[PDB]
């Protein structure tokens, strides 16, 4: 019954001002919910009360509402206020929650992801097993397509490669494995992982 | 304007029910919660619990949790009491009273009549009504009444020239004798001068067993 | 249904702004009121119930009640709440 | 339980203030009602502790654990039972102090005593009571003594007290010696003894044909 | 400060039961509504059930009616979920959390770490570790082929210039992720944990 729109994403550069905005009909006559929630991690609580409401939570953030809408909005935004933000109001006893608003805080410089493809050791290979792994690391922004060659030609079959996500440093990492029986692996000669990055390709072969 | 007219008196046995009614009148029943209160004879007064008329809430004292419930009726304005498993305990006058106040403020401000209740397997009995006729030495103020001697349960009302004389009567707290019945009397002082000349009438009602006598005084 | 979940359905958001507009602010307030009326207005025995909602509110609104006075002050609005929307003080009803 | 704590009973002297205590723990933070009870009848509201219920004799205070009625110019219609009353939101529950029985002070006064033998619808049912009255005395203590032929008897007698009168505060008395028609037969004379202040020697009303 | 230590998520068959339990502490428990809420990964917040302190309130979300059932114990501070006729749709993460005003304010203010649930007819398996060795270097290790998801990967607080790489779910049903560090071109030994089979291994590298 009742809903809840967000924009899907909202970017911001370091020290200004986020504006996170929850839409319903009349919203502004209920109270609005504000959490938090960085990745792998729980929500928390950030506004409560149709935003006019803090904890002991940094006072940079802050709420306000008018008509069928309610913001967030978060003054100087530092990097760390990175996180997916939700609204929530209630509706005759339910709770309705927002879909996600992911915040960015941009300001990285583009990083070229460093590439290290690995065959596989000789104790998988003991065990009727073969795995080549291709760690992507150190891009910005997050996003690599990544291809495996086979003596030069494409290959597809057997690959498995995952979304990038960030790291400690505030930039990206992804992988890609291509899974190969024993024969297929010393069969061939060599092997190529093929990573592209914002135009620039980087590939290393064993 | 408010009234509070309770039922009757009622002698119930051990291990039975009593239902007692409270008819309210004059002010506008579901603006107020009524409340029910006993008191055993001699006594202090001990809340039992109320109804709101306006949902038919109730809460009750801990004491009868589980052997009293309360009803009320929209109809007829009415309330009603009912608790079960009764013993000596339980004989009581219990008065039904009209809550005042709102919030935190929560009083009585107007109560029924009381109705004696008497939990016992003795069999109810009316009285005998003698009469205490004045002298014939009563020099020329004289002295009067009537004796109303073994009834039971205990409550019996007496009145006299059916309300008229009402001034210089006593009517005694009943005494219980060895046989279990009751007994008290009532007198009046009268002129020494006009004795036998006005009449004097007793009136006494004892409502359990439905007993109304009329007894004239004289020397 | 109890009392407990016929006020907890209920969005008193009018109610309890209108009130502190009054003690902190010492047209859109009777729209405002007018909504506080509505909303109670839906509980299914709205005098019945009606303790339970002004305690709610109440509840609502203590963080933001700094003050030894606010407190009264908030009280009193909160007690005449009631008779604003055409109903009746309720009786046993403890708003400490 | 939440226990409200009353002294039993009061003396007061006519025309002084009455304070009356009830005790409870922090009763103080409550709403505290005063009741007054006479004899037969149903409580009546005499303070209120209400904001909404022209000043009055009758007077509530309270501070830390103790609620107060006080009563000014005391007078004889004051006597009665005093009853103080709370509501506790903590259990939801009404609680009635225990009470105060006010008797109200007043001077001596001696009763009139009047003596009635049975009547003869009685004696043919096969019993006898004679019965003594003491009207309007002050105070209560009183002593009844029957004597048949001078001797004084012992176990055969009942009295009932009434409550202090409200317009003149005394007290009246009755006194009902029972016999079999078979001991009323034998005996003649029938005296009630009665001795109390006020009476500077013992009145002695009696009746002969027996 | 408020805790909410959450516990019986794990791996479950399609069509079976479970029983989460929360246990508070920090506050007066008996005070509280209490509630659930749950949220597929990189999904957003989907509440799931609430109820009052002690009382007739109680919530189910449609998406689950009629095979849930919560209640409390305030005496141990205890609140639980029985989830009946589970299914595949079911996975997710749940969350335990304190709401704390009604009637249109009432806000998810602390909130239980996720545990997942895992519905699935697949049974649970162990991670094999095989090594990476390396060629002014980078080494790593590989966890092969486990079920449920939830693996940790460490080097004995080598302490830490690291990045184990999200999982890869591998067309069979096992996933497989990789943890590499990057090191001056002594001894180097990784240990992963994986909870759900109470596996810990130890791996040294060349």
């Amino acid at each position: 019954s009742y809903e809840l729109t967000q924009p899907p994403s909202v970017s911001v550069s370091p020290g200004q001002t986020a504006s996170v905005t929850c839409s319903g009909d009349k919203l502004g006559e209920r109270y609005v919910s504000w959490y938090q929630q960085k990745a792998g991690q729980s929500p928390d609580l950030v506004i409560y009360q149709t935003n006019q409401r803090p904890s002991g939570i940094p006072e940079r953030f802050s709420g306000s509402d008018s008509g069928n809408t309610a913001t967030l909005t978060i003054s100087g935004t530092q990097g760390l206020d990175e996180a997916d933000y939700y609204c929530l109001t209630w509706d005759r006893g339910t709770p309705v929650f927002g879909t996600g608003t992911k915040v960015t805080v941009l300001g990285q410089p583009k990083a070229n992801p460093t590439v290290t493809l690995f065959p596989p050791s000789s104790e998988e290979l003991q065990a009727n097993k073969a795995t080549l792994v291709c760690l992507i690391s150190d891009f910005y922004p997050g996003a690599v397509t990544v291809a495996w060659k086979a003596d030069g030609s494409p290959v597809k079959a057997g690959v498995e490669t995952t979304k990038p996500s960030k790291q400690s440093n505030n930039k990206y990492a992804a992988s890609s494995y291509l899974s190969l029986t024993p024969e297929q692996w010393k069969s061939h000669r060599s092997y190529s992982c093929q990573v592209t990055h914002e135009g620039s390709t980087v590939e290393k072969t064993v | 304007q408010v009234q509070l007219v309770q039922s009757g008196p009622d002698v119930r046995k051990p291990g039975a029910t009593v239902k007692v009614s409270c008819q309210t009148s004059g002010y506008r029943f579901t603006d107020y919660e009524m409340n029910w209160v006993r008191q055993a004879p001699g006594q202090g007064l001990e809340w039992i619990g109320l109804i709101n008329p306006h949902s038919g809430d109730t809460a009750y004292a801990q004491k009868f949790q589980g052997r009293v419930t309360m009803t009320s009726d929209t109809s007829d304005s009415t309330v009603y009491l009912e608790l079960s498993g009764l013993t000596p305990d339980d004989t009581a006058v219990y008065y039904c009273a009209r809550s005042q106040g709102t919030f935190e403020v929560y009083y009585f401000v107007s109560w029924g009549q009381g109705s004696l209740v008497t939990v016992s397997s003795a069999s109810t009995k009316g009285p005998s009504v003698f009469p205490l006729a004045p002298s014939s030495k009563s020099t020329s103020t004289a002295a009067l009444g009537c004796l109303v001697k073994d009834y039971f349960p205990e409550p019996v009302t007496v009145s006299w020239n059916s309300g008229a004389l009402t001034s210089g009567v006593h009517t005694f707290p009943a005494v219980l004798q060895s046989s279990g019945l009751y007994s008290l009397s009532s007198v009046v002082t009268v002129p020494s001068s006009s004795l036998g000349t006005q009449t004097y009438i007793c009136n006494v009602n004892h409502k359990p067993s439905n007993t109304k006598v009329d007894k004239k005084v004289e020397p | 249904m109890s009392c407990e979940r016929q006020v907890d359905r209920v969005n008193l958001k009018p109610c309890e702004q209108h009130i502190m507009q009054r003690i902190m602010g010492e047209t859109r307030s009777s729209d405002q009121q007018q909504r506080c009326c509505d909303e109670l207005n839906e509980m299914e025995n709205t005098q019945g119930c009606m303790c339970e909602a002004l305690q709610q509110i109440m509840e609502n609104q203590c963080d933001r009640l700094q003050d030894r006075q606010m407190v009264q002050q908030f009280k009193r609005e909160l007690m005449s709440l009631p008779q604003q929307c055409n109903f009746r003080a309720p009786q046993r009803c403890d708003l400490d | 339980s939440y226990v409200l704590t009353q002294p039993p009973s009061m003396s007061v002297a006519p025309g002084t203030t009455a304070s009356i205590p009830c005790g409870a723990n922090n009763i103080a933070k409550k709403r505290v009602h005063w009741y007054r009870q006479k004899p037969g009848q149903a409580p009546v509201v005499v303070v209120s502790d209400d904001e909404d219920r022209i000043p009055d004799r009758f007077s509530g205070s309270k501070s830390g654990d103790t609620a107060t009625l006080t009563i000014s110019r005391v007078e004889a219609g004051d006597e009665g039972d005093y009853y103080c009353q709370v509501w506790d939101s903590k259990t939801d529950h009404v609680v009635f102090g225990g009470g105060t029985k006010v008797t109200v002070l007043r001077t001596v006064a001696a009763p009139s005593v009047f003596i009635f033998p049975p009547s003869d619808e009685q004696l043919k049912s096969g019993t006898a009571s004679v019965v003594c009255l003491l009207n309007n005395f002050y105070p209560r203590e009183a002593k009844v003594q029957w004597k048949v032929d001078n001797a004084l008897q012992s176990g055969n007698s009942q009295e009932s007290v009434t409550e202090q009168d409200s317009k003149d505060s005394t007290y009246s008395l009755s006194s009902t010696l029972t016999l079999s028609k078979a001991d009323y037969e034998k005996h003649k004379v029938y005296a009630c003894e009665v001795t109390h202040q006020g009476l500077s020697s013992p009145v002695t009303k009696s009746f002969n044909r027996g | 400060q408020v805790q909410l230590v959450e516990s019986g998520g794990g791996l479950v068959k399609p069509g079976g039961s479970l029983r989460l339990s929360c246990v508070a502490s920090g506050f007066t428990f008996s005070d509280f509504y209490m509630s659930w809420i749950r949220q597929a990964p990189g999904k957003g917040l989907e509440w799931v059930s609430y109820m009052s302190a002690t009382g007739g309130n109680i919530y189910y979300a449609d998406s689950m009616k009629g095979r849930l059932t919560i209640s409390r114990d305030n005496t141990k501070n205890s609140l639980f979920l029985q989830m009946n006729s589970l299914r595949a749709d079911d996975t997710a993460l749940y969350y335990c959390a304190r709401r704390k005003f009604g009637a249109g304010s009432a806000i998810f203010d602390h909130w239980s770490q996720g545990t997942l649930v895992t519905v699935s007819s697949a049974s649970t398996k162990g991670p094999s570790v095989f090594p990476l060795a390396p060629s002014g270097a980078a080494l790593g290790c590989l966890v092969k082929d486990y079920f449920p998801e939830p693996v940790t990967v460490s080097w004995n607080s080598g302490a830490s210039g690291v990045h184990t790489f999200p999982a890869v779910l591998q067309s069979s049903g096992l996933y497989s992720l990789s943890s590499v560090v990057t090191v001056p071109s002594q001894t180097y030994i990784c240990n992963v944990n994986h909870k759900p089979s109470n596996t810990k291994v130890d791996k040294k590298v060349e």
